[PDB]
């Protein structure tokens, strides 16, 4: 049995740790709502 | 139940102690998470009883207690947070610029964050905080690292 708990307020926050690259990258989505990778 | 807007984290007692299955948003009274963190299951506040009201397993998407509200969208061009609750953990702003997955039925902006599994849900947000889509349906990349889609649903 599942319950939820409040974890914060939804806000943008100046001088966040800035990070992660931009890929672009071909994707399939199935009927299971399974993303793959097309190559 | 609580029923103020933010961001809440998804928990099970079903498992040893309590376990993180992920998180969600509650915007206008409605409670927003990915498919795959609930199963479309019903959910706990206090006593208070959160029913599923819409869901859609290929977007990987449910809504609780009424309609999908989040319609704001990545503008393809700036750099977006992932307001990430990881489990256990203080929820934390990450700034990111959006890569894209390519499909035949268009592109989708995609982020290339790690976090646990039990961050599934976590809410992406604009430069006015607008939730633009949550974080957690992607994919592992040729090095084994996990770029995510912004999975974003659809206001009537
Ligand atoms: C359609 C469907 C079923 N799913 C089940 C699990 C996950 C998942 O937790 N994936 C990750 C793996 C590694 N790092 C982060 C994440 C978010 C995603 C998913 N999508």
């Amino acid at each position: 049995d599942m319950y939820i708990e409040r974890a914060g307020d939804i806000t943008w926050e100046k001088d966040a740790e800035v990070t992660g690259n931009s890929p672009r990258l071909d994707v399939a989505l199935d009927e299971s709502g399974d993303f793959s990778l097309v190559e | 139940g609580e029923t103020t807007d933010g961001v809440y984290r998804v928990m099970t007692r079903r498992l040893l102690g309590s376990t993180q299955v992920g998180v969600g948003v509650m915007q206008e009274g409605v409670f927003h998470t990915m498919w795959h963190v609930t199963k479309g299951a019903a959910l706990r506040s206090g006593e208070g009883r959160l029913d599923p009201y819409w869901g859609d397993v290929k977007q990987d998407l449910v809504s609780y207690c009424g309609p999908w509200k989040l319609d704001a969208a990545w503008d393809g061009l700036s750099e977006v947070q992932l307001l990430a609750v990881p489990p256990g953990e203080r929820a934390k702003n990450i700034q990111t610029l959006p890569g894209i997955f390519k499909t035949k039925d268009g592109d989708i902006g995609a982020v290339a964050l790690d976090y646990p599994a039990g961050t599934s849900g976590s809410p992406i947000l604009d430069k006015c905080g607008r939730v633009i889509g949550l974080y957690g349906n992607g994919v592992v990349i040729k090095n084994g690292s996990y770029v995510s889609a912004i999975t974003q649903g659809k206001r009537e």
